[PDB]
């Protein structure tokens, strides 16, 4: 709460950042992340107070010997409380009191229960006993049978009734507890009595014993009373079952709610448990009670499903198992369920009662033989019978979804969420400081951490040390507690206090001692390359190395080499030494698990050996000792492990004799992925002892100058063992004994023992490269790699070498022993001499990048530099389909690969409610959304097909074209006439049309892509047929004739806006067509967009065929135009411009054109009002950009931000208030022109029936064939007969005359735009086009994206940003080449308007929009780069200079003054290039959308780079450049960035609007929220 | 203490702001939109928002009401044609509940100009005496000389403590 605390935290943050070197756990945060970090700080401080200092108090107190007794638990605890009811208030004290209270409640209850149990047992034995004239004996009890069995039964019945009534009691109570204990006593004594009556004369005395044996020794509870203590509410116990993973889709064992019933997703689970733990292991050790064995706590860690279940079921089946008392049970029991099924019970633990392996099984439903089989549905129904339906829950489910999201990674933890999820977890143990030593030290409540170079230990605290530790730490936390509440007044940490600085000096080392640093807790979704991990390594680089290790080590490709190595290695005698390694003994145990049945057979062999040992010990000469007359566990275990080791090294082919009978199981095992994995993990561990055993001297073959010739500076470590990472993995409770201990050597100890030695030159060097660091330069890898020629017994090929060395590097990364670099360096020193050796280059490349990294972030350039050189050696034999390719490095986190093994294999049906829609379409459309999306991102739809609905949401349905025939109406589909999408250019005379009968028989509906700023016009072609037009011009219904139905822009316009959106279609209803208009909109929905009906007006409007529509609209349009001229006159007057002489010129002559004299006055007036407002706003645009720059500054204490929102609001007001006016003025003028042209020359001058009378801005516009093809393949204008789709369906079967596989993609595209072939032939040629295109894009560019980065680097570049390979505008066809023409037009505006920050923002947008392929924003972006393919305003923004050779291009750029841009618009592609000269000298830019953006200081360097790139690697020929192969000729097109920025891309967005610091859904939010609201 | 400094365009608001903050005359620099400065004076950090007074952005003034403790309304004493426009805007501002607790300091600026209205004449033309339930003050100033400005700040500081 206190602002002082918040400022103090901000202060220490700022200061610790200012102190940062490279490699630090602090880094600068987003101003949002700031608060989440501080929140987690506060939370974990509260956790410390409640959960560790409290148990420390329970040992500073309790120091004095109060009365202590295991029986007087209640009294012992009570006196411990009254000893301390005097103690001052402190949250740790309150937690201590409350813990003691809860344990007092539980033990009070239990002691009561056991008390009334004992009194009940005594009462019932008195009731059943004979008179005292005889001793209690079986004879008198048998004589009693006929009465007292019936008495027992009657009492049982009465008790069951009365207790079932009492279950209405709201909480456990003396009466409830009484009755329960009595019932259990009655049940047990009844059973014991009946057993006595059944006992034979030899057994009779034993059962009489069992009756007289009151449990009065209190050696253990009655089982049912233990279950009573496990009850969560009176009459119910909480059952749980633990998942492997949460199985929302059925991939895993699960138990979930399905259709109101609870349902186990799988037929049995080993992981059931009952109850809940009373307290943490901390409290258990504080009481020094027996701790429950960890095999209860170890077996699982993912979310758990649980519910209360009726106790009778539990006590019926599972009380047979659940006894904690060591009654011998086998591995299994099978229990008859009341439905005739079995339940199988599994001894999953040989000691613990209350965790259970359970399987349900029974007569398989609907089978020929009564085989018992596991049955999830049976268990589900039986539970639903025995469960309460209330208080089902999943524990930690969002915890998983808020920390792992999914099964995340095959590698070590990266943040505390992945640590706490890992199998190593048990409980979060904070550490604290023991500062009164000469220097500060860390202690647990039980002990101070002894530390040594080899060893980590604890010394248990004596009382004086506890008093020290407590008094200090408590004083600190008391001060902190004051500071949060009493503030500086209470805590006196005034801004000048030296105590304040000492206090912070303590807090900082506390916040380091626990890894509460930002890298510990932030766990962001998309990792900015600034952030660093918990060890200060770069985060994103760690993620990339993890994905690399996983991909490499999961490939099956190298295995024939590794197992050849193993087959040789296994013959060496030294391999036996491997078995006594400490770490080796971790993993052969897993082999004991995988091969369980064979392992059993082995042990059945082995137990013979004990017999031979005892026999030999007796056969030994005159045995003076049972010399080996004993079961030696270690001997047999050795022999067994040796057999398992041998069976792991040599393949299953080594199996022989009787074990071949089980060999098919072993074969099925070893060929699993888990088999291969283990099968190699034992190999690399086995490797170290043999390598060591040669002791061959070091002899690196490649020298290195920077770091000492002839030696290596291996190891390079400082020992600084982390106590937190040790204790937060499960050591043995021997640490917890309150006794001095030496901690285990777990495998992670190799991850946590070491830290970099900053004194060594090698450390300084590595920090220059800024690699990750892990355990220093790997002397182990040297020691191995020196002797590979002896391990394999012969020299390796450089192929074999690099194969082994990459497998080795993957193994090393997997176990956490070293970084990539820490291995590859010595690899490069040891790469064998050979014709393709490459380490010499790699070294020189390291040096080259070192002299850079000292100044700049390399962003992975090092890793690409290596892979560029390694990969063509690896893939040297393979087919391009079979190459290995690693995941690809990016600014955002590592994305999946796009090639080779990693991809190989790595219409919606719809609802019959179609019939309701047919039956009452008016009510349906009034109450349901009808969308059209699938009719946008499919081009070239058939003229005629089947249309169906698909449902998507509440009243939300989507249309789709489908392939299924409508003549099976059960296809959920109907005969419909499709209409293609028409283009958006207002100059278009040739619209998309289709003809449909009046009183149709063949089909009764017509559908089209979504209308947005255009019109659908229906005209009556004859007595029997309509022609429906999709016209891209506004007000088009005025232009056509015989219009009987139409929807124009005004009919669906949102008032006061250009925006509108509606679905329109036709229906054949009550024997007539009806024009049905469903007004809609896009709507924002949680950082996404959706469509919806417009709710602010009647979302639907309907027209039957009428005659007056033309008059009714036309009069309105005439008036509205007059009105808008009034509007514009008003606005112009408001800005003082003279409107004199501005009026409509009578249309005299000519075609439609912009800037026709008739409208020239209006156009001038628009232009002027524009210039006034543009000059006006530019001053704020500039000052706003200046303020964003200001806010970029690192040092700023605090907000300056609100000035940005205030300028934003001001400008967007201006846009909303005036842009609409100017645009509408343009529209009404264009509309009036088109109407005049109609009125004078007739509609046939203003609508044209077909495009073959080609005309436009000029007779040709010399658009690249590529461009004119892409336009020709993303709009439909005219019909598309079905053969086109048949061709696409059969394009490989079909034959096409005059075509062969060796035509260029260009000559195919050209011949296709000749249109001579049939639609089926055009479909087939199209398919062949896409096939050829993606085969070439693969062969030419993706396989060589690496070397370009280095060419641009060492040409001398000064800044770069790679761009996402993945962003596509269509899922079908050639995805690669359609995006270039709009992208270059966006990029050139971005660069001209916002420089490097704009380029960054735009590439970020593309990355996100490619990571979320169907998110709302990525949809909007796809729909907003389209509409830049053929916008005539772009031809207004152009001037096509001639073709030019590159040298001339360079000289022209050198000649330019001020910003200028040029496209090359090569015959099939468009690079962009240009210069800025404004400040910082002249920076020259180059941009190829297939690679990335680069910049340069000088034209010599620029030309040398661009030549190397375009001709040196022949890409100009793949792009079809003009002229000779050498010295290629390009077009160029002098884009005017001054005008292009203002082109509309629909929905009121200018290209400028996508070119801004916000997201698109942000800007649209601001528009909606300031336009429709306000 | 957050200070909103408003008034019609060309009044001298920026000149006053920089005479007070920097002790200098600067006058050709534009203001359209806003200026803000932090000015330490005695115990108080005055943040003075000098917001442009062009009529077409006068409707935006209401987004600047947040956490404002003081109002400076600057009128060109030599501008008789626009003094009632200033009055209308002042009264419209005083209607806003966000400013209900704001104290009001008027600077009658440009006392050096030949037809400059004085503090009392501005007080009468603006109807300041009619302002009920409002702590207000008017100071005759010449921004270019700096006369009256610190008397204004001193008053404002004493009212705000
Ligand atoms: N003679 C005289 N001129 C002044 C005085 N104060 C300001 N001026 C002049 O008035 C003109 C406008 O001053 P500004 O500070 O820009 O006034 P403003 O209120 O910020 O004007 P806008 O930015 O348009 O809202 C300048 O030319 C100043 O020289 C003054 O006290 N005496
Ligand atoms: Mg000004």
């Amino acid at each position: 709460i206190s602002k002082d605390f918040t400022n103090l935290l901000n202060t220490l943050i700022d200061g610790q950042i200012g102190a940062a070197s490279r490699q630090t756990e602090w880094f600068n945060m987003s101003p949002d992340e700031r608060t989440d970090y501080i929140k987690q700080v506060d939370e974990r401080l509260q956790e410390m107070q409640q959960s560790t200092l409290s148990v420390l108090a329970a040992q500073h107190f309790q120091m004095q010997d109060n009365p202590v007794s295991v029986g007087d638990q209640l009294q012992t605890l009570q006196k411990r409380r009254q000893q301390m009811t005097d103690v001052p208030g402190t949250p740790a004290i309150n937690a201590y009191k409350q813990q003691l209270d809860r344990d007092i409640l539980l033990y009070r209850r239990q002691q009561t229960a056991m008390t009334h149990f004992d009194s009940t047992w005594r009462k019932v034995l008195v009731m059943l006993g004979p008179d005292d004239s005889k001793p209690l004996n079986a004879t008198t009890l048998r004589e009693n049978a006929v009465d007292k069995q019936a008495k027992l039964d009657t009492e049982i019945k009465r008790l069951e009734q009365q207790l079932t009534i009492q279950v209405a009691d709201s909480t456990f109570s003396q009466k409830y507890v009484t009755l329960f204990s009595e019932l259990q006593a009655y049940k047990d004594v009844n059973a014991r009595y009946n057993a006595l009556l059944k006992a034979s004369a030899t057994e009779e005395a034993a059962a009489l014993g069992a009756l007289t044996k009151v449990p009065q020794a209190s050696d253990d509870l009655p089982v049912n009373i233990s279950l009573l203590m496990m009850e969560e509410r009176p009459g119910y116990i909480r059952m749980n079952v633990a998942l492997v993973n949460a199985s929302t889709d059925g991939r895993f064992k699960d138990f979930f709610l399905e259709n109101g019933r609870l349902v186990v997703l799988t037929d049995g689970v080993l992981n059931f448990s009952f109850g809940t733990a009373a307290r943490s292991l901390a409290w258990q050790q504080q009481y020094r009670l027996k701790s429950e064995p960890p095999s209860f706590r170890s077996p699982t860690y993912t979310p758990i499903r649980s519910v209360l279940v009726k106790t009778e079921f539990v006590e019926k089946y599972f009380a047979n198992y659940l006894v904690s008392e060591s009654t011998l049970r086998g591995g299994f029991k099978a229990q008859l369920l009341g439905n005739g099924r079995k339940m199988l019970l599994t001894s999953v633990d040989r000691k613990v009662p209350n965790q259970i392996g359970i399987q349900v099984s029974g007569q398989a439903p609907n089978t020929t033989i009564t085989r018992e089989v596991p049955l999830a549905s049976a268990l589900s129904d039986l539970i639903n019978q025995n469960a309460d339906i209330a208080s089902f829950r999943t524990i930690g489910l969002e915890g998983f979804r808020q920390s792992s999201y999914h099964p995340d990674r095959d590698g070590l933890f990266v943040n505390i969420h992945e640590l706490e999820r890992s199998v190593g977890f048990a409980g979060r143990q904070y550490l604290l400081e023991m500062p009164q030593d000469n220097d500060y030290l860390s202690a647990t409540p039980f002990g101070v951490m002894s530390v040594d170079g080899d060893k980590v230990s604890s010394s248990h605290l004596s009382k004086a040390q506890t008093d020290t530790l407590y008094q200090y730490n408590a004083a600190f936390f008391e001060k902190l507690e004051q500071l949060r509440s009493g503030g500086m007044k209470a805590s006196r940490l005034f801004e000048g206090s030296i105590e304040r600085t000492a206090f912070v000096q303590q807090l900082v080392r506390l916040l380091e001692r626990n890894h509460i640093t930002p890298a510990g807790v932030l766990a962001p979704e998309y990792p900015r390359d600034n952030m660093r991990d918990i060890k200060g390594n770069n985060l994103n680089k760690v993620l990339w190395e993890q994905a690399f290790a996983a991909s490499v080590w999961r490939s099956r490709d190298n295995d024939p080499l590794l197992f050849r190595l193993a087959t040789r290695l296994v013959k060496n005698p030294a391999v036996v030494k491997v078995l006594q390694n400490g770490y080796v003994q971790s993993d052969i145990a897993q082999a004991r698990e995988l091969l369980a049945p064979l392992y059993e057979q082995w042990r059945t062999r082995a137990v013979e050996a004990e017999t031979q040992r005892v026999a030999s010990a007796n056969a030994a000469q005159h045995p003076s000792n049972p010399k080996v007359h004993v079961f030696d566990q270690a001997e047999v275990e050795r022999s067994l492990d040796d057999k398992l080791l041998i069976l792991l090294l040599t393949g299953p082919q080594s199996l022989e004799g009787t074990d071949v009978q089980l060999r098919p199981m072993v074969e099925a095992a070893l060929l699993s992925n888990e088999g291969r994995s283990l099968r190699k993990q034992i190999l690399f561990h086995a490797l170290r002892p043999v390598a060591d055993s040669f002791s061959k001297a070091a002899a690196p073959v490649n020298p290195h100058a920077e770091l000492g010739v002839g030696k290596i500076m291996i190891n390079n470590r400082l020992n600084q063992p982390d106590p937190y990472l040790i204790l937060n993995t499960s050591s043995e409770e021997q640490a917890y004994r309150d006794g001095s201990y030496l901690i285990k050597d777990d495998k992670y100890r190799s991850y946590n023992q070491f830290r970099p030695d900053f004194k060594n030159d090698a450390t300084r060097y590595m920090n220059d490269l800024d690699t990750p660091f892990v355990g220093g330069i790997s002397g182990t890898t040297q020691t191995v790699s020196n002797v590979l020629t002896e391990l394999f017994g012969g020299a390796l090929s450089v192929k074999q070498y690099w194969q082994f060395q990459m497998a080795n590097a993957a193994f090393m990364i997997r176990n956490g022993y070293h970084s990539f670099f820490e291995t590859f360096y010595v690899a490069a020193r040891y790469e064998p001499e050979g014709a393709d050796s490459i380490g010499k280059e790699m070294l020189q490349m390291f040096d080259k990048y070192r002299v850079e990294g000292s100044k700049k972030a390399l962003q992975g350039k090092l890793y690409d530099g290596v892979m560029a050189r390694v990969l063509p050696i690896i893939n040297q034999g393979l087919s391009a389909a079979d190459e290995f390719h690693p995941p690809r490095f990016t600014r955002i986190g590592p994305r999946p690969a796009l090639l080779g093994q990693a991809v190989k294999d790595l219409p919606r049906q719809g609802s019959a409610d179609i019939h309701q829609f047919v039956t009452d379409p008016v009510l349906f459309a009034k109450t349901h959304t009808v969308s059209a999306e699938a009719l946008v991102r499919s081009g070239r739809l058939p003229a005629e097909g089947s249309a169906q609905l698909v449902k998507v949401g509440s009243g939300l349905y989507e249309l789709e074209y489908t392939e299924q025939s409508a003549n099976d109406i059960s296809s959920s589909s109907i005969p419909a006439y499709f209409l293609g999408y028409n283009g958006p250019n207002q100059a278009n005379a040739v619209p998309a049309y289709v003809d449909i009968p009046k009183r149709t028989i063949a089909g009764n509906f017509l559908f089209t892509g979504t209308l947005s700023g255009g019109s659908l016009v229906v005209t009556s072609l004859d007595a029997n047929t309509f022609r429906v037009y999709h016209d891209g011009r506004v007000n088009s219904s005025l232009l056509y004739d015989n219009v009987v139905m139409a929807v124009d822009y005004k009919d669906y316009q949102i008032a006061g806006t250009a925006e509108g959106l509606a679905a329109a279609y036709m229906q054949y209803v009550n024997h007539e067509w009806q024009l049905v208009l469903q007004r809609q909109e896009y709507q924002r929905d949680g950082q996404m967009l959706r469509l919806r009906l417009r709710d602010d007006e009647e979302p639907l409007s309907i027209q039957v065929a009428d005659s007056q529509v033309v008059e009714r609209n036309q009069a309105q349009f005439v008036a509205y135009r007059e009105q808008i001229h009034q509007q514009l006159k008003k606005v112009a007057t408001q800005f003082e411009v003279s409107i004199s002489g501005v009026s409509d010129g009578v249309y005299t002559e000519g075609e439609f054109s912009p800037d026709h004299p008739a409208i020239a006055a209006w156009a001038k007036l628009c232009a002027e009002v524009y210039d006034r407002i543009n000059a006006d706003t530019k001053q704020l645009v500039d000052k706003r950009n200046k303020l964003y720059e200001n806010r970029r500054n690192t040092i700023r204490r605090d907000l300056i931000n609100q000035q940005i929102k205030q300028l934003n609001i001001t400008l967007e007001y201006y846009k909303a208030q005036y842009d609409t006016v100017l645009r509408e003025a343009g529209f009404v003028e264009q509309s009036w022109l088109w109407q005049q042209i109609k009125a004078k020359n007739g509609s046939a001058a203003v609508v044209r029936i077909d495009d073959t009378a080609i005309q436009g801005g000029g007779k040709q516009r010399t658009d690249s064939v590529g461009e004119r093809y892409a336009i020709s393949e993303a709009y439909q204008r005219g019909a598309r007969g079905t053969g086109f789709s048949d061709g696409l369906r059969n394009f490989r079967e079909i034959e096409i005359p005059g075509v062969d596989d060796k035509m260029s993609a260009l000559e195919m595209k050209r011949l296709f735009l000749e249109g001579k072939l049939t639609s089926e032939q055009q479909g087939a040629l199209s398919g062949r086009i896409t096939e050829t295109s993606r085969a070439e894009y693969i062969d030419k560019v993706l396989r060589q994206t690496a070397v370009f980065s280095e060419d641009f680097h060492d040409a001398g570049s000064v800044f770069d940003r790679l761009v996402p390979q993945d962003f596509y505008l269509s899922l079908v066809g050639d995805r690669s080449g359609g995006r270039a023409y709009p992208l270059v037009r966006a990029m050139t505006v971005a660069l001209a308007s916002g420089g490097e920050a704009g380029i960054n923002s735009l590439v970020q947008k593309l990355f996100f929009a490619s990571a979320d392929p169907q998110a709302g924003s990525s949809t909007l972006l796809r729909n907003s780069l389209i509409k830049l393919h053929s916008n005539v305003e772009a031809v207004q923004a152009s001037t096509e200079l001639g073709q030019f050779g590159l040298s001339e291009v360079v000289s022209r750029l050198a000649a330019t003054t001020g910003t200028s841009m040029f496209a090359l618009n090569t015959q099939n592609h468009s690079m962009m290039v240009g210069s800025t000269v404004t400040t910082e000298g002249r920076r020259y830019y180059f941009y190829d959308p297939n690679v990335g953006i680069f910049a340069f200081d000088n034209t010599k360097s620029l030309s040398r780079a661009m030549e190397q790139h375009l001709v040196g690697r022949r890409l100009a020929v793949h792009y079809g450049s003009f002229g000779s192969k050498s010295a290629p000729a390009f077009n160029l097109i002098e884009i005017d960035t001054g005008k292009m920025a203002e082109v509309p891309v629909g929905n009121g967005l200018n290209v400028a609007d996508l070119t801004r610091f916000e997201e698109l859904s942000s800007v649209i939010g601001q528009r909606r929220q300031v336009e429709q609201v306000m | 203490m957050r200070i909103l400094m408003v008034g019609l365009d060309a009044a001298g608001k920026t000149t006053i702001l920089y005479k007070l903050k920097l002790g200098e005359i600067v006058t050709t620099i534009p203001t359209i939109g806003f200026n803000v400065e932090t000015v330490e004076y005695k115990n108080i950090s005055f943040t003075v928002w000098d917001v442009g007074g062009l009529d077409k952005i006068r409707p935006l003034w209401r987004h600047y009401f947040q956490n404002t403790q003081g109002l400076i309304f600057v009128v060109d004493s030599n501008d008789r044609e626009r003094v009632n426009e200033a009055r209308e805007e002042l009264m419209r501002m005083l209607a806003e509940d966000e400013l209900r607790d704001a104290v009001l300091l008027v600077f009658a600026n440009k006392q050096d100009l030949p037809n400059a209205m004085n503090a009392a004449e501005i007080t009468d033309k603006l109807g300041l005496h009619s302002l009920r339930h409002r702590n207000w003050y008017i100071q005759a100033t010449c921004a270019t000389s700096g006369d009256g400005l610190y008397e204004g700040l001193d008053w404002l500081a004493n009212q705000l403590k």
